[PDB]
């Protein structure tokens, strides 16, 4: 179906404890690749999936050198961040980004992304229409303007239409054999007596692929939202995710209710229930 | 801001006593990044645990996977241990295996 | 593949 790749960066200061240290992470889907730590003992780009072993030397110096050029630059970024917000240069600080695109079956850009934080807050970030920018305060706004004033807008567009979309569908096809094959959970519901009033429930979902699902307790037909302790999404290391939803119900009144499931692995979503 | 970590400690693979498994501790949904995790066997801390790569979620908060080698029994009790900037002192949450 | 060109804020 549809596909993303996405780099991740996270630069921080350390006052006192060095220079900032700076960490990239690619992603397609949910599935990481590539990963780059300015802290390591030789720091370079590292394949982090068998697929993107094969590419070529010149990739990975190539590769590596973006995220050496970025280490410096980002420890710039931080100093002009600290003038923008008129913060003293004790304090540790962080800026992170996220940029890339997403891919339909067919292949072609679906969007685009270039998103910037500093300190976890929205900082700066590229529109939908790849051409214009939101800035969270007056001091990203000078971001922008110097933005606008080089055209990066129209850069960051070109890649976005260009060189992202062609090699992720290259790292789609070179990774066929996982990247396009999703792992449906496996599910369970448990029985857990609370006390002589009420018993617990809980559905489980594991061992899936990608991390999207949706797992709901109904009443009657009706859904419990409100009612219903929703755990997040792990990892179980593997690879997949896992998932469970539990709900508080009276006693005796078990078969009132029914887990539903939904999953991109599933052809049809599932409905399941206590099996005593 | 800030934003304290949520915690949850689980296997790998469903729990069964004598049988190799991976126990997990992942944290997330905190900021700043800085945060310090120890998987615990009987309340002694496991040496050489490995940990994921610092990724972020869309909200921009952090999450980590710690993981350890294990074998569960009925007598031995694990726990994950956690530090940050957030919390006044270290947060236990012990592993149930039907959580 | 990433972007080689980074802006400065």
């Amino acid at each position: 179906g549809s596909h993303s790749m996405r780099y991740f960066y996270t630069a921080m200061s350390r006052p006192g404890r060095g220079e900032p240290r700076f960490i990239t992470v690619g992603y397609v889907d949910d599935t990481l690749f590539v990963r780059f730590d300015s802290d390591a003992t030789s720091p370079r780009k590292e394949p982090r999936a068998p697929w993107i072993e094969q590419e070529g030397p010149e990739y990975w110096d190539r590769e590596t050198q973006i995220s050496k050029t970025n280490t410096q630059t980002y420890r710039e970024n931080l100093r002009t961040a600290l003038r923008y917000y008129n913060q003293s240069e004790a304090g540790s600080h962080i800026i992170q980004r996220m940029y890339g695109c997403d891919v339909g079956p067919d292949g072609r850009l679906l969007r685009g992304y270039d998103q910037y934080a500093y300190d976890g807050k929205d900082y700066i970030a590229l529109n939908e229409d790849l051409s214009s920018w939101t800035a969270a305060d007056t001091a990203a706004q000078i971001t922008q303007r110097k933005w606008e004033a080089a055209r990066v807008a129209e850069q960051d567009r070109a890649y976005l239409e260009g060189l992202c979309v062609e090699s992720l569908r290259r790292y789609l096809e070179n990774g066929k054999e996982t990247l396009q094959r999703a792992d449906p959970p496996k599910t369970h519901v448990t029985h857990h007596p609370i006390s002589d009033h009420e018993v617990t429930l809980r559905c489980w979902a594991l061992g899936f692929y990608p991390a999207e699902i949706t797992l709901t307790w109904q009443r009657d037909g009706e859904d419990q939202t409100q009612d219903t302790e929703l755990v997040e999404t792990r990892p179980a290391g593997d690879r997949t995710f896992q998932k469970w939803a539990a709900v508080v119900v009276p006693s005796g009144e078990e078969q009132r209710y029914t887990c539903h499931v939904q999953h991109e692995g599933l052809p049809k979503p599932l409905t399941l229930r206590w099996e005593p | 801001i800030q934003r304290t970590p949520k915690i949850q400690v689980y296997s790998r693979h469903p729990a069964e006593n004598g049988k190799s498994n991976f126990l997990n501790c992942y944290v997330s949904g905190f900021h700043p990044s800085d945060i310090e995790v120890d998987l615990l066997k009987n309340g002694e801390r496991i040496e050489k645990v490995e940990h994921s790569d610092l990724s972020f979620s869309k909200d921009w908060s952090f999450y980590l996977l710690y993981y350890t080698e294990f074998t569960p029994t009925e007598k031995d009790e694990y726990a994950c241990r956690v530090n940050h900037v957030t919390l006044s002192q270290p947060k236990i949450v012990k592993w149930d295996r039907d959580m | 593949e990433e972007f080689g060109r980074a802006f400065s804020f």
